[PDB]
């Protein structure tokens, strides 16, 4: 599945590679996020600007730029080519979404670009892009611990690593960052490891190692004690899209969801909600877990008249605009 | 200089001198008019009788960021008498008389360095080849050269003998490929690492760059804007290109545009068009950057009026130069020895150097003088 | 401290300023003279040798030599243009063969004078492309070439061109595909010959080489004899390009708009106007343009981009297939790469690339019935055994370029083009230059001899 | 409507796809109707404003030539003018096999399928092929070309020279260990 052709920016500005890497750099500008550098024509050029709301570390615009295409997100909107649109925008090739909690980029045979909107970003990019790629997320050429830090045979570091792939505005001039001091807290309650190491991730652990993962969640909680549960999420994204399937780690307290009332939180249910739309979308389907709202088996989704998710049974149809409650009728002049 | 006759133009030509030139620290325009890009990390030799060591002008081109393509001209040392004499102008105004600094103006072994402005360094010479070099916005290079050298020269500048086909001229006796390829033939110091062609333009990369870049150096090709009085004689495509090149891949971008379009007015006022106001609502920050008494000026087209000067004649005022803009003291007003610009009545007439005060009536050697004006006159 | 015969050479003994292992005699600054102010201590070759760059150390008389990014050992040879200089003591001795000037007249209006010089120019008009009709006597000039911008399908933009070779008192229209000929004046042999380079018309005067892509590209190839005295949109050929925008009237401008109105042939027609830049008019082409001009940048053009400059070949990519926005874009792409591509055939490189996806060429096609003479070639030969030219020899001869050529064997070594075939025996062609098989009367017959009587 | 939003295409459009009028399609206009597709012809010439135009105008002819293939004709138009098919490309310096057949073989001895039969017997249809001598008689399309013996494809499909170890070696049986 999307085994390294995934990288992720989450949480205290913590940044995953495309070949497993991890490290922070509390950058507060534009940065190349990826970018096709290395072809003769560049397919797509991915950026983000991370800055604070009051003390979170937040995305605050990306811009991707693909194929003379331009879409910039920011302040809940999207903008296409310098034009404002409704989620969801579809053309040829590329199809944007209000899918889910987050906003969803797709760009076909290019990338899928995921946004929470608010700390979150993961991009998924074609194998085809192999070693062609520089940026944040890594040079996607498949090894992780030997290539990405070593510029002009000089090792060097997260901080430096994150300020390279620097790119100022037209009139702006971005600081670069301090190093931050030495770090306190840790996992003290054993949280992290007692969530982490939990059964939920269990096959996730012969997938993706969590050394990373757990430093990151004690830095979180030297942060708010509100915003643990970023790199437990992140942990889970990434199990699903290594191919594993996570379990439901999420308890009343442990930052908790909520869905509307026919429709529960699941943690890797299928992407594909079954909608007697199409109530058997989910048959042959490849797409591995997503986490996000979904119906209980048996019953698909309505999306005909928005009630909820409802039994095959009793849910509406639809004829030239026309929706038809069940038990109507309508007769043509020939049937 | 062409005549209407015959039911033609008879033409003949006046002569003419040469111009070469470095500007945006990668692009070249040679004495052949043979535009070029030179993103090179090296000191090259700019220009050089290679008959003879007469003059040897060297230009130092600096790597400025992340890329490769980025670059800055960062020095201009006119080697000269086969490296006996060496003055090396810097990128901030330092002029360096064989290694040792040496302020502006300065006027022996008939070499002359003086300031017209404080955008721009002049360094005369009568060997035949003048420098006129800038400062602000960032560094650029001009050379001039009595036509009489023509089809005599070396270096980057080429020949010099009108044919651009020649211009890649190498030592080797072939006319070279491309800009990097000739030029890593003329390298300074064995040791540089070779220029490399560049095709990736930096414009691609950031969209608000790109929009930026666009507004601006659009200007050049408006045909209302004050660009057009020059447009039917000098063609702004190239000059266009350098403007989005910068730009795009300028970190101060403001800098490098800037650059750009006093390139293009400092080109077309050299064929002779007086390019004036252009800096409505772009490049203002040098307006106001002036040094306190200065003030900007469009046509700088002579020495700059000073109470030495005025008293006692200059040697430094008898050098043409094509009319460059820049910071200097209004008309009416002169800069003393302390530099602060003030009226003819508050400066002094100098007598064998002596301070000799304003409006001051003195006597010296069985005679009478007074200083009106700053002038000095002397009776009996 | 080192190993080869260049030995350590450190500056805390020698007085501030002496030329340190930076100024190392080398095969590059030996020459021009090394500059520092500032001595660097290391590892330089013992006096009497340089070093190659690499850690050796080599006589001064064995130097490899550097030409266009590459590095020649002395004892090889190169070919630049139409001779070739070979590499001794760090230099270049040249064969020393004239080289045929060249103009170049493509696209939406790009030319490349004799002179070298660049520029682009959207005329709509007749314009002389070439003339020896210039001078304080116009009438010891002989030839004459204009061309015009037809559209093939409609009045928009420009899908192929109308050439006017006039010859002395001949007259040849090339439009539409093929040749004609009006001939008016004194009716002698022709001073010119007919060939069919592989995807070219190539007409030849014995000093004058005219090939045309039979779409929108001409290449004209001229004796060194004509230098100076020509003139039109191909400059005046006098190794002085600054001056080649010389109009009508010989006051030369700064702009492209005058030179090109100046050599209009009807004063009757109206000028051009300002030519508008393509990509900014219709920006939906433009991402297309650069994806398929960025084939100049690719591995496919690698080599040649060194021995070419290819900056203004791309910029002229991607202005025609932003430009051509009423139909026929793969042609419009395909002649804006294949100037660049004559441009490396004729400097040094046999590059093929022409792709099934790319710019393909039909060369099946006069293959009858499982023949596979027809190949495609990416150099032809310098001279076609044609139906027209049976002796096999060629006046002007031009080099290798694009197009497929029969490989017509022994049995049928006659290419015929008025057929494209390889054939025994060929058959006749009149004063006018119509074709007859053998044993046709013309309006005497036609014999192993040809038209006799 | 493609033709109204574009009508400066419109006119190139109809000269283009006028080739299906003449005298190169004069046989086939009387075996499968072909009105709808020239409309088809002329909308996509029409819509394709955004670059690669010959493509469209190639395609939309094409769908008729296959049709006049399978009803009962061997239609071959693809003039050097029009919508040219680059089949010398696979001819390696002057070997020749690489032919170009408007109606192919209804079956190929593909590297492949080393059998030489086919699960369903397709018809004539264009495009170019290799006449694989009998010296090297199997076509190989990872490669495209005629040559003498094959290598092994494994269960994705993967292909691989004679010898070479498969992530068992590669041998006139196939992939055997
Ligand atoms: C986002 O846009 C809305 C208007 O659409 C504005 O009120 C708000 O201040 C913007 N910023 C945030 C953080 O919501
Ligand atoms: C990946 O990129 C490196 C960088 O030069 C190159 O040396 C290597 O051969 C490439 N390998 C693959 C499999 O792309
Ligand atoms: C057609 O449908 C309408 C709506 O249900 C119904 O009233 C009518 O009787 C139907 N026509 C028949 C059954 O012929
Ligand atoms: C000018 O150059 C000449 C020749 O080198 C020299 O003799 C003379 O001293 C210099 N200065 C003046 C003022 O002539
Ligand atoms: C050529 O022109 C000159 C005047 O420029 C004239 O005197 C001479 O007679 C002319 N010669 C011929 C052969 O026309
Ligand atoms: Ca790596
Ligand atoms: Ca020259
Ligand atoms: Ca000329």
């Amino acid at each position: 599945a999307h085994n390294g052709r995934v990288c992720s920016t989450w949480g205290d500005f913590h940044y995953k590679t495309f070949d497993g890497d991890v490290f922070r750099f509390p950058g507060l500008c534009n940065y190349v996020f990826s970018e096709h550098c290395r072809a003769a024509y560049e397919d797509f050029n991915v950026q983000l600007r991370r800055g604070l709301v009051g003390s979170r570390p937040v995305v605050t615009r990306v811009v991707i730029k693909a194929q003379g295409l331009v879409l910039e997100a920011s302040n809940g909107s999207v903008l296409i080519n310098g034009q404002r649109e409704e989620l969801p925008y579809s053309r040829t090739g590329l199809l944007v979404e209000q899918s889910g909690d987050y906003i969803k980029v797709s760009i076909r045979l290019v990338l899928t670009f995921l946004w929470n909107g608010e700390d979150s970003a993961l991009l998924e990019l074609d194998p085809k892009y192999a070693n062609q790629t520089c940026g944040l997320c890594g040079d996607f050429n498949g090894l992780p611990a030997f290539n990405e830090f070593y510029a002009h045979n000089a090792r060097l570091t997260p901080l430096q690593f994150g300020n390279l792939q620097k790119l100022d505005g037209p009139t702006e001039q971005c600081p670069d960052p301090l190093p931050l001091p030495a770090g306190n807290c840790t996992d003290e309650e054993g949280i992290c490891h007692r969530t982490l190491l939990g059964p939920a991730f269990a096959e996730c652990h012969a997938l993706v190692d969590s050394t990373a993962y757990l430093a990151a969640c004690a830095q979180d909680l030297c942060r708010c004690p509100t915003c643990p549960c970023a790199t437990f999420v992140e942990y889970s994204r990434q199990c699903a899209h290594a191919g594993g399937q996570p379990r439901n780690w999420r308890c009343p307290e442990l930052c908790p969801r909520t869905c509307p009332l026919n429709m529960q939180h699941q943690e890797c249910g299928s992407p594909c909600t079954d909608t007697c739309s199409n109530p058997q979308r989910a048959q042959l389907c490849e797409d591995h877990c997503v986490d996000g709202c979904f119906c209980p088996p048996g019953t698909v989704l309505d999306d005909i008249t928005h009630s909820g998710c409802l039994p095959l049974g009793q849910c509406p149809c639809t004829h030239g605009g026309r929706t038809y409650s069940p038990g109507t009728s309508f007769n043509t002049t020939c049937s | 200089s062409c005549t209407c006759s015959g039911g033609l133009w008879q033409c003949q030509d006046l002569p003419c001198p040469g111009t070469c030139s470095v500007q945006g620290g990668a692009h070249i325009s040679t004495y052949d008019e043979k535009l070029y890009d030179l993103h090179g990390d090296c000191s090259y030799v700019l220009s050089k009788k290679c008959a003879d060591s007469s003059f040897t002008v060297l230009a130092e081109l600096r790597k400025c960021g992340l890329t490769d393509n980025e670059n800055c001209l960062k020095a201009v040392t006119l080697s000269l008498d086969g490296g006996d004499t060496a003055i090396r102008v810097q990128a901030d105004g330092g002029v360096f008389l064989n290694s040792i600094y040496t302020q502006l103006p300065l006027s022996a072994a008939n070499i002359t360095l003086f300031t017209p402005s404080s955008f721009f360094i002049v360094v005369q010479t009568g060997l035949g080849l003048q420098l006129l070099v800038q400062l602000v916005p960032l560094m650029q290079v001009f050379v001039r050269l009595d036509p009489a050298h023509q089809g005599q020269m070396c270096g980057l500048c080429g020949n010099f003998n009108q044919n651009q086909a020649d211009d890649f001229t190498a030592l080797s006796g072939v006319v070279e490929a491309t800009g990097a390829a000739f030029a890593n033939t003329w390298k300074a110091q064995a040791a540089c690492a070779n220029a490399r062609n560049s095709f990736e333009d930096p414009c691609s990369l950031s969209v608000e760059n790109e929009n930026y870049a666009r507004h601006w150096c659009s200007r050049l090709t408006d045909p209302n804007s004050a660009f057009s009085r020059c447009h039917s004689i000098i063609n702004p495509k190239p000059f266009h290109s350098n403007c989005m090149f910068d730009t795009c891949n300028c970190e101060r971008s403001e800098d490098c545009l800037c650059a750009a379009l006093s390139s293009y007015v400092h080109a077309c006022a050299a064929k002779g068009v007086q390019l004036s106001d252009w800096r409505d609502g772009v490049c203002t920050k040098y307006m106001q950057n002036c040094p306190k008494s200065q003030r900007y000026a469009y046509v700088v087209d002579a020495c700059q009026p000073t109470c030495r000067g005025l008293s006692e004649a200059d040697v430094t005022c008898s050098v043409s130069f094509v009319p460059v803009d820049g910071c200097t003291c209004p008309a009416g007003t002169f800069l003393n020895d302390a530099g602060a610009c003030v009226p003819a009545q508050e400066c002094p007439c100098y007598a064998h150097g002596t301070v000799l005060a304003p409006g001051e009536v003195v006597h010296d050697e069985g005679a009478v003088c007074s200083c009106t004006g700053g002038k000095l006159s002397c009776l009996g | 401290g080192c190993a080869a015969p260049m030995v350590y050479l450190d500056c805390s003994n020698s007085s501030a300023g002496t030329p340190g292992a930076e100024c190392l005699r080398s095969c590059h600054t030996l020459d021009v003279g090394c500059f520092s102010t500032h001595c660097v201590s290391g590892c330089v070759c013992p006096p009497g040798l340089v070093s190659d760059g690499s850690g050796g150390c080599i006589a001064e008389e064995d130097c490899p030599c550097v030409h266009n990014e590459a590095t020649y050992k002395p004892g090889e040879t190169i070919r630049v243009d139409c001779n070739t200089c070979t590499c001794r003591n760090r230099r270049w001795e040249c064969s020393h063969r004239l080289c045929l000037g060249t103009c170049v007249a493509y696209g939406d209006g790009h030319f490349i004078t004799f002179d070298g010089d660049r520029y682009s120019f959207e005329g709509s008009c007749e314009y002389i492309l070439a003339q020896d009709y210039c001078g304080d006597n116009t009438t010891h000039g002989t030839f004459r070439i204009v061309t015009e911008n037809i559209p093939c399908g409609t009045t928009g933009t420009t899908c192929s061109k109308a050439i006017k070779l006039f010859v002395e008192s001949y007259e040849l229209i090339l439009q539409e595909g093929t040749f004609k000929a009006v001939a008016r004046g004194p009716g002698g042999d022709p001073p010119y010959k007919i060939r069919y380079m592989g995807i070219f018309l190539v007409i030849e005067t014995h000093g004058m080489a005219v090939s045309w892509d039979r779409k929108t590209s001409v290449f004209i190839r001229l004796h060194q004899d004509y230098k100076g005295r020509v003139c039109g949109l191909c400059g005046n050929f006098d190794d002085n390009a600054i001056n080649d925008f010389a109009t009508r009237s010989r006051s030369v401008v700064g702009d492209a708009l005058e030179f090109g109105n100046s050599w209009k042939l009807s004063p009757s027609c109206p000028d051009a106007l300002a030519p508008k830049d393509p990509c900014t008019a219709n920006p939906f082409r433009k991402s297309w343009a650069q994806k398929q001009c960025s084939i100049l940048h690719g591995p496919t053009f690698a080599a040649c981009r060194s021995q070419v400059d290819s900056t203004k070949y791309y910029e002229a990519c991607v202005n025609d297939a932003c430009a051509c926005d009423s139909g026929g874009d793969c042609e419009c792409f395909c002649t804006a790469v294949a100037a660049y591509a004559q441009a490396c055939h004729d400097a040094g490189l046999c590059v093929s690339w022409r792709t099934p996806d790319t710019c393909p060429l039909f060369c099946d096609f006069y293959n009858p019935h499982g023949g596979c003479e027809w190949h495609y070639q990416p150099c032809g030969a310098p001279c076609l055994k044609t139906c027209r030219n049976p002796s096999g020899h060629c006046l002007v001869d031009l080099p290798g370029l694009e197009g497929c050529y029969p490989k017509c064997p022994p049995s049928q070594p006659f290419f015929n083009e008025d057929q494209m075939k390889c054939v025994a025996q060929c058959g006749c062609y009149d004063k006018d230059g119509n074709y007859y098989d053998v044993g046709a009367r013309v309006p005497c017959n036609c014999t192993p001899s040809g038209i006799q009587c």
